[PDB]
């Protein structure tokens, strides 16, 4: 089975203490001890279980500047292949 | 039956119910189905279709034999082992060392 | 078919509504017609039509299919 | 054997671009002047093409790798290898780039023919 | 404060600029005047009246090195700047004032401005350029991300976002595919490499739009915009109404580019698309496992097409090691004296690649033995079976003959097999459907027999006579599949016609639109339908070996489709009340009487009177392109063209006896279905006398109207 | 199904993740994913780990 | 139709739901599967991208 | 290699040309079209920075912005797209190289 | 309207339970399903016993329409001359042209260009010019 | 391999809406170099190797 | 352009992969040995069975970026090397390139490194296939069983041993060695009961396959008291040798591969053994045993005929593909269609050292990622439904939509649709066949992609839709995100593959 810590220490866990109340009082002779954990997982307001919530741009940012990286290697390689320091631009282009 | 000491595999909660007999012994069946008398495969389901089945490797050898003579006849490509690289491996890197 | 409850847990896609559909429609539209213009001019850069109008191709061009010189 | 089968699909190429080039009207003279066959030429008996063994005598080998040797002597001629098909060095494919001046200008200061 | 700062320096740059290209133009000022020696008042009036110009030269001298030195970190090359110090290389590239030579700020804004001005878009571009590639990437990439994000997007989105698109492509076709009709267009795109095939080889993703191409595009989007614009309301309350439309849109999706293949790969791509887009079209009740049993019968038998379509043209590549269709079309007559080696036999090269594909053809449109698929086809919804019935599915065929035109020209296999194989598939088709009560049934075996008889018409050797009944079958079939499946709404998921009645009643326009669809599908005299039997019947060559049989079965299969669409017709609208009484009297409840009622869908009934209209308007161009006496077809691209046409212009009097008999046994055929008592009735007599009357009505007529007056 | 929540998202999910029965251990529940390709037990970073209250116990007996 | 509520009397029509996947959102465990997995597709598309693209 | 046609007079031409006939030739690529022309490279600038506004507004409102982001990052990727099918010396159905 | 229907129910989707063992003498001959389990292919002739004896059936009922065609090809034949059509007569240079041209060029039995001495006939795909 | 430790470091902390606050209470810089450090050295590495695979620093150049 | 940089980064590259391959190996063992006395999965929070899983993982994913890198520069060297032999035209200059051996780690059994383009591919299939078979193994190691964890990365490092040696004998002596870590997987790590005799099966077919190629080298070797192929080259075997030795090759081979009717063994496995392990024992073993094969092949020039090879391949394919009709078990299933890809592709290099041997390695290529594909599929619907007949499960897309897409999407790609990568393999080998026989390529054709795929699809539809009305309050839930990442990898590398240069195809 499961061997982790469940416990984390890294953050804290949101949790909704009034979703379930423990009883304290009025317990009858042969009634059940009451739930000494009632507290409950809480979750973000804003969070879509249906959908992705990687908000983020770091992976976006990544793929455009390595992108950008193909592309201005692309150029070098096609003026050093060509025997030219810089690209050289032609007067005209037509389809192939 | 479940090798000793298995592991359970606990996935989904580990919640699996009884399975149907039925369906059981359908799973369980093809495994341990056998032939009950000698020789009895080959009149077992269709005997011309078994037969034609277990002669099919010399039909396709023999097909296989008209097809190379054909060749033959055109000077295509035969079945055999062309070694035109002369053991050189394709695009095997050929270098010495100094 | 009378709607009947379904599983909040299942991802399923069975009559689900969206009340915010019009700003996803828009966001799925307008980067789809730019990726759309985009991958149009490629694809028109390499391009091959039939020569116009009253236009006879002269078979001295480069223009017109060459031949494998032995 | 490559270049048999660039040969080929070259041939079909300028087929493909007669197509759009020329009409239905007059694309059958067209093709009937030259091209069917130079089509016929690069055929299967000539090209490897889709027969996964190019069966051929070793004097006809030897003959195809004489004629690819030919080609390859007429375009290094020109030091055309640089750097599509040769590696060469700076100090080398200078000399090359002079010889190749020298004998430009040897070969046009010749009289016509 | 900020907007004020920045107003008064972009006047100041920019009359600094208008000066310096004054001064600099002359080639006498660039450097005298900028480099003005020493003399610290020049100095200072040098860096105060081109400050604005001198600060961007610094601000250049800042970017670019570290540009530079980017490029040294991201190419490892141009040693850096060791040369300078960055306190020289600053310096001059600041100083020197010929970096704003002959600039101008506000023509480099005004330019930009310019640069997205739509003013500007002309005509020719368009001709030069076709848009609608944009238009399919789009509905294309729409689909996909719609199957995507099924989620953040509900219904009505959904629907709006593939309606959008599906719309756009139709748009885009309309100019395009008249240009290509009438102005001659053609086009091969490519897309860039797609594939290595052989050893060097590598063929590229390439698309052939020409006239046959167009045409079937265009058809099909149409036919696709009506069902998408009517699919929403037979599935009104469906689970999954947007997950339908996305498979529409994606078989549409598939059906246009299977349509607009370019070389034998996209072809054998668009097949293998179509048969998987059918394959989970026909499996829409998933749950449900009695339809699973078709759909895997439909995806065996597009399975074999393709196994066919890919044998005939890994041969075709052995042969000739080309994957181009036009080249391959315009090379299909060097290679016709040739054989192959196959086991103990030597066929000829033509015979049996032209054999594959005829066959490959027959298992996608439905011929003899290879029908079965297509009657049991109609477990997919109402909008389903209009999109796979009337086309694509059903005009895979057609399209993929028609497209390798001159390799089938040359076949004696194709020659013999052609007529018989139409006409038998056709007749059958027609007596099929004079037998069927199910409207979903009946449909599809009509469906059967206008397939075969566009396969006799492929026989015949003219193209705008299969084109023109490819168009007018499709338009009608879709109108006729989109009637019925509002009939069986109605009915509750009912399509056969023994349980139905009073419907005209419940539904006026669907009855009215029905009538027409059927006036025009069923072949009937003075319409489209009519238009084509004649140039279908003008066409026949009479030296077939089975001519009796082959003139029979095209008789047979000509005069059945009257028959069933009267039949179905009465019998949905017009005869006794044989649906349950639930159909009828719960929608007879007096409190639905409202300004509202209809039973159906007012958006269906709308788009079924677009799509008719248009479909109409369409046909009349097509007929005015090709029927009329100046032939404004472009190049069919055919180098054997028959004499058949001369019959057309100028025929004789035995086809004109010829079409009298035939459509004297139409009049008889629709009198025995006038007055034919099947059932007892109060008026049996009066039926008789109304007929006895009818025909002395008729006799006088004629004897006055030809020679009396 | 319809009362099936596997990570408590529509409905609310107990710290405790189960009520211990009277006569059952209260031993953890399955999670529904059971990768066991978990990393290491990760602290934050400058945690103080060290025995604060056995130091001071210890302080207090020498 | 005759009676047809609005999604705002429709007490089934529904809106999104559903998980993406089977992993908790709220897991305190350190696992670093899917991370794993991403990051080896992110090194294949650079590496694809970085000397392969031109 | 060769010219492949069948060849014809230039006195022909001349009458041909006195008829009003034309002879196709290859016309530069509009600039909205070149993958080398300053145009692009300002749509393509103008297109990152829409796209920007858009995954902004997006994460205001919560629609798709993946589209938007792969959008983006195509824009270089399609310029290198088509400068490589530029820079080809092969030939298909354009202009002889 | 006016009845608080309920959910739908369960029973829409019954369970079946399997009464008889399914053989593996019968394996993939049933397209099984937890609701409503079906056989493989469908007969709905069933009124027909057996292939034979249907197509013996199909081939007793299909003289009768036979017998129409027959009926009607002789109307047509006994009333009717034979027409004039053909390959357009102004073009035999065309697709009749072509023909009688390739048959008597055959280059497929030239040398090979390289003088490799193969020609055309040495091929699987060979040409032929006497067929 | 330093690029894998730390993406995985600093990716792998739980679930989504545990990573999500977890990253969310950390310093702006340490949410930098989380971010910048992983994809840094996996670009630096790119690019020597597409540097090395080329030759456009071969001096017979115009 | 092409500088000493280049071959001595690919060598580097190599030889660096290879070393730090070892290190990480020989650091994991001594952490997995001297962190314990019985070496026992620690079932506790603080447990070094986690670090050792963890750096596995790592070390895994860090060598696959490390040689998709050197990869790409050894074919960059290898096309540099193949033009500069084409380039020179003057007969006073000759190719002559001498490199100097690395200071920092030696050679591989001070033996130099060789390198060919079908073992670079054979590397990187088995790195992906290795790591998917490791990330599908979780639920399977436990307490006392943690021990086989490494593995996996041994198994990775014999090949890499063996994809860069030139000598016959470590080429042999690496193929044997594969045999006892399947073997102790096996009789360790699966779950069936039944699976003990599954193992032993497996072992003894191995075993003899093992048996017929050793004779068939140690044939050769005596023959030729050398151990270079140039030196093979440099020899000419009699008939009756070069017979003898083709056909041992050939059966050892195919008892490999596997080929009819030595496929009971494969069949057994693949229906007991654990996921992880068949997934990586279809993947790998089979793509080692063909490059064995054609590497021993191209070596040794026979005047044989082919026949006897090719027949044995296409009755192969025609009886694997005729009884996917008839197979109720997924795993079953999988494992006759990747019987009949086998065989398919082992019949491709039947001709000798002609232009076969591309197609055979792209339609490798593929086999391996559908497999791979299907395995995974499999273990996901038995660890979700717990079964893997076809009888007690239906109704999956229902319920699971996910595995339902994923399901759909896998058979069109195993439909051979034209946008994979096994449309470009099939078109090749068809080619190919229909060269050599027409009739013969039509009917293979018309089995395989028609009969098996409609059996195939057939017991995968019927599993695919329906309505899972059966086990209500047990039902599984969908799939993890580590098996959709999974899946989308498998999709994009089938999907990409397509596109990568043609120099080598
Ligand atoms: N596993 C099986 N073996 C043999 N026959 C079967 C099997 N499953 C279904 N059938 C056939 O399908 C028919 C349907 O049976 P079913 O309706 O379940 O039984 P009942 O009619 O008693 O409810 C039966 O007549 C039976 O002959």
């Amino acid at each position: 089975r499961q061997n982790f810590a469940k416990n984390i220490t890294t953050t804290d866990i949101p949790k909704d203490s009034h979703h379930f109340a423990a009883k304290r009082s009025g317990f009858t002779q042969t009634e059940q001890a009451p739930f000494a954990y009632n507290d409950v997982y809480q979750y973000p307001k804003d969070y879509k279980p249906w959908n992705y919530n990687y908000k983020g741009n770091g992976v976006l940012l990544a793929l455009f500047l390595g992108s950008a990286f193909s592309l201005v290697a692309y150029e070098r390689s096609y003026a050093s292949k060509t025997g030219r320091y810089q690209r050289k631009v032609q007067q005209n282009y037509y389809q192939i | 039956h479940y090798v000793p000491d298995n592991y359970p595999d606990a996935l989904s909660g580990f919640r699996i119910a009884y399975r149907d007999p039925f369906e059981v012994q359908h799973v369980f069946a093809y495994e341990n189905w056998e032939y009950q008398y000698d020789g009895q495969w080959w009149s077992m389901g269709s005997l011309a279709c078994n037969v034609l089945f277990f002669c099919t490797p010399l039909f396709l050898y023999l097909i296989l034999q008209v097809e190379e003579l054909n060749s033959e006849k055109r000077g295509g490509t035969s079945n055999k082992f062309y070694h035109n690289n002369a053991g050189f491996f394709h695009f095997q890197i050929y270098d010495n060392k100094q | 078919f009378q709607k009947y409850p379904i599983p909040r847990y299942l991802h399923v896609g069975q009559w689900i509504v969206n009340k915010n559909w019009k700003w996803n429609t828009f966001h799925m539209f307008f980067p789809t017609a730019i990726l759309c213009f985009m991958v149009w001019r490629n694809s028109m850069i390499s391009t091959a039509k039939p020569p116009n109008y009253g236009e006879y191709v002269d078979p001295q061009s480069p223009v017109a299919p060459k031949a494998i010189k032995y | 054997e490559l270049f048999l089968n660039e040969y080929r699909k070259r041939i079909n190429n300028e087929v493909r671009r007669a197509a759009i080039l020329t009409p239905t009207s007059s694309l059958r003279e067209k093709m009937n002047h030259k091209i069917a066959d130079q089509i016929l030429d690069l055929s299967s008996p000539h090209v490897r093409g889709a027969h996964f063994q190019a069966v051929r005598s070793w004097t006809d080998a030897s003959k195809i790798v004489n004629y690819v040797e030919e080609k390859q002597t007429k375009i290094n001629k020109y030091g055309l290898q640089f750097p599509l098909l040769g590696n060469m060095t700076e100090e080398q494919c200078a000399s090359k780039e002079d010889e190749v001046y020298q004998r430009l200008l040897k070969e046009m200061q010749k009289p016509p023919k | 404060l900020f907007l004020l700062f920045f107003i008064v320096n972009l006047y100041w740059f920019n009359s600094g600029l208008i000066f310096f290209n004054s001064v600099y133009k002359i080639h006498h000022d660039a450097w005298t005047l900028i480099f003005q020696t020493d003399s610290i008042l020049n100095k200072l009036k040098i860096y105060f009246f081109l400050l604005p110009l001198y600060i961007s030269s610094f601000i250049h001298s800042i970017s670019t090195w570290y540009y530079n030195y980017i490029l040294n970190f991201l190419l490892f090359s141009e040693n850096l700047n060791t040369n300078t110090n960055f306190v020289d290389y600053i310096t001059y590239n600041t100083l020197l004032l010929s970096k704003f030579e002959d600039f101008n700020l506000f023509v480099y804004i005004k330019t930009l401005l310019i640069t997205f001005d739509i003013r500007q878009i002309n005509l020719d571009f368009l001709n030069e350029y076709p848009i609608i590639l944009l238009t399919g990437l789009l509905f294309l990439f729409t689909t996909i991300f719609s199957l995507i994000c099924l989620s953040y997007l509900g219904l009505y989105g959904v629907f709006i976002l593939n309606l959008a698109s599906i719309l756009l492509f139709w748009l885009s076709m309309l100019y395009y595919f008249n240009l290509i009709v009438s102005e001659n267009y053609y086009y091969y795109i490519s897309l860039g490499k797609w594939m290595y095939l052989s050893n060097g080889f590598r063929v590229s993703f390439d698309l052939l739009i020409d006239l046959t191409s167009i045409s079937f595009s265009f058809l099909t989007l149409t036919i696709g915009v009506f069902v998408y614009i009517y699919t929403f309301s037979y599935f009104r309350y469906e689970p999954l109404v947007e997950r339908l439309i996305l498979f529409l849109n994606s078989f549409m999706i598939s059906m246009i580019l299977l349509v607009s293949s370019g070389n034998f790969i996209v072809l054998f791509l668009g097949w293998e698309l179509i048969g998987l887009t059918s394959f989970f079209l026909i499996n829409f009740w998933s749950t449900r496992v009695g339809t699973l049993k078709a759909a895997f019968k439909a995806f065996s038998f597009n399975k074999l097409s393709d196994l066919f379509l890919f044998f005939a043209i890994l041969i075709i590549f052995s042969t000739t090691y080309n994957l181009d269709i036009l080249s391959f079309n315009n090379q299909i007559y060097l290679y016709e004296s040739y054989n192959i080696d196959m086991f103990y036999w030597s066929i000829n090269l033509i015979e049996i690649i032209s054999f594959f594909f005829i066959s490959c053809a027959f298992i996608k449109s439905a011929q003899f033995g290879a029908h079965i698929w297509l009657p049991d086809s109609m477990e997919a919804p109402v909008p389903a079976s209009a999109l796979i019935h009337s086309a694509t599915l059903v005009s895979a065929g057609i399209y993929l003959l028609l497209r390798l035109s001159p390799l089938f020209e040359l076949s004696k296999y194709a020659y013999f097999i052609l007529p018989l194989i139409g006409s038998v598939t056709a007749f059958y088709g027609g007596l099929v459907s004079a037998f069927q009560s199910d409207t979903k049934k009946t449909l599809a075996y009509s469906t059967i027999s206008h397939c075969g008889f566009l396969m006799v018409s492929y026989s015949t050797g003219v193209l705008e006579f299969v084109i023109l009944y490819l168009y007018v079958h499709g338009f009608f079939k879709a109108a006729t599949f989109l009637c019925v499946g509002n009939v069986n709404r109605f009915n509750r998921n009912i399509q056969d016609f023994k349980r139905m009645g009073g419907f005209y009643k419940y539904l006026p326009f669907e009855c009215l639109a029905s009538f027409v669809c059927m006036i025009n599908l069923s072949g009937l005299p003075l319409t489209l339908g009519f238009y084509i039997k004649h140039l279908l019947f003008i066409g026949l060559v009479e030296s077939y070996t089975l001519y009796p049989l082959i003139f029979s079965s095209l008789i047979l299969g000509a005069i059945a489709g009257v028959f069933y669409s009267y039949r179905l017709f009465y019998s949905i609208f017009f005869d006794t009340k044989k649906g349950k009484k639930a159909i009828y009297l719960q929608a007879s409840r007096i409190i639905l009487n409202s300004k509202f009622y209809s039973n159906t869908s007012l958006a269906s009934n709308l788009s079924i009177t677009f799509l008719v209209l248009i479909s109409y308007t369409v046909i009349l161009y097509l007929y005015c392109t090709t029927l009329n006496n100046y032939y404004s077809l472009s190049d069919l691209k055919s180098i054997y063209i028959n004499n058949a046409y001369s019959y057309f212009y100028k025929p004789d009097y035995n086809f004109l006896n010829a079409v009298s008999i035939l459509n004297w046994f139409v009049i008889i055929l629709l009198i025995s279905v006038i007055y034919l008592n099947w059932r007892w009735s109060y008026y049996y007599t009066k039926s008789i006398d109304s007929l006895s009357k009818f025909i002395l009505f008729s006799f006088f007529f004629f004897i006055f109207s030809k020679y009396i007056l | 199904l319809l009362k099936f929540d596997p990570f408590g998202f529509y409905s609310p999910k107990l710290l405790s993740e189960n009520r211990p029965e009277e006569a059952m251990p209260f031993y953890e529940d399955y999670p529904q994913n059971d990768s066991h390709w978990n990393l290491w037990e990760q602290f934050p970073e400058d945690f103080e780990d060290s025995n604060a209250e056995r130091e001071a116990i210890l302080k207090s007996n020498k | 139709d005759a009676y047809y509520h609005d999604d705002t009397h429709e007490g089934l029509m529904n809106e999104p739901h559903g998980y993406l996947t089977m992993d908790d959102p709220m897991d305190l465990r350190p696992n670093y599967e899917k991370s794993a997995l991403e990051l080896l597709f992110l090194v294949s598309g650079g590496a694809i991208l970085a000397l392969m693209l031109g | 290699m060769q010219n492949a046609y069948p060849e014809i007079t230039d006195q022909h031409r001349e009458f041909l040309k006195k008829q009003g006939l034309k002879v196709y030739e290859p016309k530069p690529l509009p600039d909205q079209i070149n993958p080398f022309s300053k145009t692009y490279w300002i749509t393509n600038a103008f297109i990152i920075g829409v796209s920007f506004l858009a995954r902004r507004h997006a994460l205001k409102v919560g629609a798709p912005r993946i589209f938007w982001s792969g959008c983006i990052v195509g824009v270089p990727l399609a310029a290198i797209i088509s400068r490589g099918k530029s820079d080809q010396l092969d030939e298909l159905v354009g202009a002889r190289k | 309207h006016g009845w608080d229907r309920p959910d739908v129910p369960l029973s829409f989707n019954p369970l079946y339970v399997h009464k008889r063992e399914l053989s593996i003498f019968d394996t993939n001959m049933w397209m099984y399903d937890q609701v409503y389990p079906e056989y493989v292919i469908s007969y709905n002739e069933i009124h027909l016993v057996d292939q034979w004896k249907g197509l013996k059936e199909s081939f007793s009922q299909s003289a009768y329409w036979w017998a129409m065609m027959a009926m009607v090809f002789g109307f047509y034949f006994i009333n009717t001359t034979p027409r004039q059509l053909g390959i357009d007569t102004n073009d035999l240079k065309g697709f009749l042209g072509e023909y009688y041209g390739q048959y008597k060029k055959r280059s497929g039995i030239r040398s090979n260009f390289l003088g490799l001495d193969v020609t055309g006939e040495n091929s699987i795909i060979q040409p032929n010019y006497d067929r | 391999s330093v690029g894998s430790l730390s993406y995985i470091f600093y990716n792998s902390v739980g679930g989504k809406v545990i990573r999500d606050r977890i990253r969310a209470s950390m310093p702006f810089p340490k949410r930098v170099l989380v971010q910048v450090l992983p994809f840094v050295a996996l670009g630096t590495a790119l690019i020597i190797s597409r540097r090395g695979i080329e030759g456009h620093n071969h001096g017979y150049k115009q | 352009m092409f500088n000493l940089n280049t071959i001595y980064l690919s060598r580097i590259f190599i030889e660096f992969n290879f070393y730090f391959l070892f290190f990480l190996f020989l650091i994991s063992s001594i952490i997995f040995y001297f962190s314990k006395i019985i070496s026992i999965q620690n079932l506790n929070q603080n447990s070094v069975f986690n670090f050792l899983k963890l750096a596995n993982i790592f070390g895994i994913l860090i060598s696959f970026f490390i040689h998709i890198i050197s990869f790409w520069f050894y074919c960059i060297y290898s096309y540099n090397l193949s033009l500069n032999i084409f380039s020179d035209i003057n007969l006073y200059n000759s190719n002559s390139i001498e490199l100097l051996n690395n200071s920092l780690l030696p050679n591989y059994f001070k033996s130099n490194i060789t390198i060919d383009f079908f073992g670079l591919i054979l590397l990187t299939l088995a790195y992906i296939v290795g790591f998917v078979s490791i990330l599908a193994l979780d639920t399977r190691l436990y307490w006392k069983n943690i021990k086989y964890i490494f593995s996996f990365t041994i198994f990775l490092l014999i090949v890499y041993v063996y994809v860069t040696v030139s000598n016959i004998l470590l080429f042999f002596m690496c193929y044997e060695l594969l045999l006892i870590p399947s073997f102790l997987i096996v009789y360790f790590v699966s779950p069936s009961r039944r699976a003990i005799q599954a193992s032993l099966y497996f072992v003894i077919w191995t075993q003899l396959g093992s048996l017929l190629v050793l004779i068939a080298i140690s044939y050769i070797i005596s023959i030729t008291n050398t151990y270079e192929f140039n030196d093979l080259k440099y020899f000419n075997f009699t008939n009756s040798e070069s017979t003898i030795i083709i056909f041992l090759i050939f059966l050892g081979f195919g008892f490999k591969a596997p080929i009819w009717p030595f496929h009971y063994w494969l069949t057994k496995t693949h229906v007991e053994a654990p996921s992880g392990f068949s997934i990586y024992l279809s993947g790998f073993l089979v793509k080692t045993a063909l490059y064995g094969f054609y590497k021993f092949n191209t070596s040794i020039f026979i005047d044989i005929d082919s026949s006897i090879f090719i027949a044995i391949c296409i009755m192969g394919v025609v009886d694997s593909s005729l009884k996917m009709w008839g197979q109720t078990d997924l795993k079953k299933l999988v494992a006759y269609g990747t019987i009949q890809e086998m065989n398919i592709i082992y019949l491709a290099f039947c001709w000798g050292d002609s232009c076969a041997i591309l197609g055979g390695i792209l339609f490798s290529a593929t086999h391996a990622f559908l497999s791979a594909l299907m395995f995974f599929l499999v273990d996901c619907i038995y660890r979700r439904y717990h079964t893997r007949s076809l009888v007690e499960v239906n109704g999956i897309l229902h319920i699971t939509p996910n595995l339902g897409l994923s399901i759909l999407f896998m058979l069109v790609f195993f439909s051979g649709i034209p946008g994979t990568i096994k449309f470009i393999s099939e078109f090749y080998i068809f080619s190919g066949l229909l060269e050599a026989s027409p009739f013969i390529c039509f009917i293979l054709m018309l089995v395989a992609n028609v009969l098996g795929l409609i059996g195939f699809s057939k017991s995968w539809f019927n599993a695919t839709f329906g309505m899972p009305k059966k086990n209500t309050k047990y039902l599984p839930m969908d799939l993890s995100f580590k098996e959709s990442y999974i899946i989308l990898y498998c999709f994009f590398f089938l999907f990409i593959f397509s596109y990568f240069s043609s120099i080598f195809f």
